[PDB]
């Protein structure tokens, strides 16, 4: 188990850890976060009390190094940082680990939600989107854009997800027009999993991080990013029978955590209409389709 | 976007442009069957692909034989429909392109704006004028070479005559959108009116009677009498 600890909090902040928050008062004596687990990528996260404007965050895999977060006044912000004194920083956590200045990171242990959400998802992958090489860890905001919104400013700040775009080129092979838009099955298979993805964990995992950017950080782009995954694999009539199988618990436990009142504005009534009730895999997402329809049955 | 009673004159500005209109390529006769279900019979169709500002009418035959064996054909018609104007569009020179395609009807959008993808520089535009080109079958020399063909087949017609040597793009628009539309309200009418007189002809090489100036602006106040008649006849007013 793992360790992010804080220099101060010097303001008031909502503090994130996956699916996780707490209240931390302006100078209260909080010093970090203790007994993370190890084997899944994690996401700090933060909104300020005076500015819910930006909400921001960090993705980290404690395996990559010793990460630690100060409060830097300049830049207004709770910035992660590594440190590479091993020794120092075993000295500086565990001399706070005895004056119990830790939240622990307060898993259950039947509770498989965080797993679930992030079965897919790697670093290595996560860094690709997120181009800014000389960290380990990864920051993403409310208000960063993708490549596919920027083509529609600052392209070292973009989210660089997979481009999809079902009006194109490279969706659509010449005299297949109609065969290739109404079934993007190739699109899918060759195009997306066998061309770019390579595999369909690939897929999965940009799928899920654009979910949780969307969710934890309110990213317009990333929210438009996971459905039209989705919706990719919905309106392709010829999809492995294990990848239908995994779509439907990974869209099942994304539904299942997504805050109530946030359904509004996070969920596309088209695409999932679409996709449960019209789409060739209307059928095929069972348990997905139970919790939507018990839970946001006004969406549809 | 959508083309509109707002911007009505730029259909006859100088970028070429194109309506397509769908309405008539897919064609059926629902009949009974000797069990006593439904079925239908395709007939030949067509593309009504008109230039509003020439006259220029390419009008791309659908022969029935390009529905055999197929399914979906209300689908595949606007897919097949959007298929042919591509092909059109590049067997046009360059500078004889259009800069914009209208499509009569919407769901003609997303088959010709996939069908056109190697030509991102043609906006493919919807309309919200309820225009009357389904009538295109009403005018006899058009339904003619439709029923006649044996194979697909295109053929060419300036849909003005010669009346771009008297009149405006607009005007003539105008004249060809009201005779539609009567023939569109009451096709019998419309025809009497046309050919009440026997010596107002139509030249070999035109689809309109030949008339006067003064005999047009006659015609064209009985078309409207017509499709305000019709109007009440069906509304009772
Ligand atoms: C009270 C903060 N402190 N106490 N002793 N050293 C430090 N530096 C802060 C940190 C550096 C790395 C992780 S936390």
């Amino acid at each position: 188990m793992n360790t992010v600890p804080f220099t101060s909090a010097p303001i008031e902040v909502t503090i994130g850890i996956d699916q996780y928050s707490f209240n931390v008062k302006e100078n209260q004596p909080f010093h970090g976060i203790k007994d993370i687990p190890i084997g899944h990528v994690h996401v700090i996260h933060f909104q300020h009390a005076d500015n819910s404007s930006m909400r921001y965050g960090y993705w980290f895999d404690c395996r990559m190094g010793n990460f630690y977060i100060q409060y830097d006044p300049k830049d207004g912000l709770y910035k992660m940082m590594e440190e590479r004194d091993g020794a120092k920083f075993e000295n500086i956590v565990h001399n706070f680990k005895e004056r119990q200045m830790m939240v622990s990171y307060p898993k259950i242990d039947e509770d498989d939600t965080w797993y679930n959400l992030t079965e897919f998802v790697q670093m290595d992958k996560i860094r690709k989107i997120v181009r800014k090489d000389e960290n380990q860890f990864s920051y993403v905001d409310s208000s960063m854009t993708t490549v596919q919104e920027n083509e529609l400013s600052d392209p070292a700040h973009s989210l660089n997800y997979t481009v999809i775009n079902f009006k194109s080129r490279e969706a659509i092979r010449p005299g297949h027009e109609m065969e290739d838009f109404l079934d993007k099955s190739y699109y899918l298979n060759t195009v997306m999993l066998q061309g770019i993805f390579k595999n369909s964990s690939n897929y999965f995992g940009e799928l899920q991080f654009a979910f949780l950017n969307a969710m934890f950080f309110g990213n317009y782009g990333s929210s438009l990013q996971w459905h039209a995954m989705i919706e990719l694999i919905c309106s392709s009539a010829t999809v492995p029978k294990h990848m239908l199988d995994k779509l439907d618990e990974i869209l099942y436990y994304q539904i299942k955590t997504l805050p109530e009142q946030y359904s509004d504005i996070l969920l596309n009534e088209r695409v999932w209409n679409i996709c449960l009730y019209s789409s060739f895999q209307k059928n095929s997402l069972h348990n997905t389709e139970k919790i939507m329809e018990n839970k946001y049955p006004e969406l549809l | 976007g959508a083309m509109n009673s707002s911007n009505y004159a730029e259909l006859f500005n100088n970028d070429i442009k194109l309506f397509v209109d769908d309405t008539n390529v897919y064609r059926v006769t629902v009949h009974k069957t000797f069990e006593g279900n439904v079925a239908t019979k395709a007939i030949n169709g067509c593309i009504f692909t008109l230039n509003p500002k020439t006259g220029h009418l390419f009008l791309k035959i659908i022969h029935t034989s390009v529905w055999a064996g197929q399914k979906r054909l209300s689908q595949l018609a606007k897919w097949k429909t959007a298929e042919e104007v591509s092909a059109l569009v590049r067997s046009l020179p360059k500078e004889e392109q259009p800069k914009q395609i209208i499509v009569t009807r919407k769901a003609m959008l997303d088959p010709l704006e996939v069908h056109m993808l190697d030509f991102p520089n043609i906006a493919i535009r919807p309309t919200e004028l309820r225009l009357p080109f389904s009538a295109a079958m009403s005018i006899d020399k058009l339904s003619d070479v439709v029923m006649k063909a044996t194979e697909p087949q295109m053929v060419l017609f300036n849909i003005y005559d010669d009346w771009l040597d008297r009149i405006s793009s607009y005007t003539a628009f105008s004249r060809l959108t009201l005779l539609l539309r009567a023939l569109k309200t009451n096709e019998e009418s419309a025809k009497m009116i046309l050919l009440s007189d026997p010596t107002i002809t139509i030249k070999s090489y035109h689809l309109w009677p030949s008339f006067t100036d003064e005999q047009w602006i006659t015609i064209e106040s009985q078309m409207r009498d017509l499709i305000l008649t019709e109007y009440g006849r069906k509304y009772n007013v």
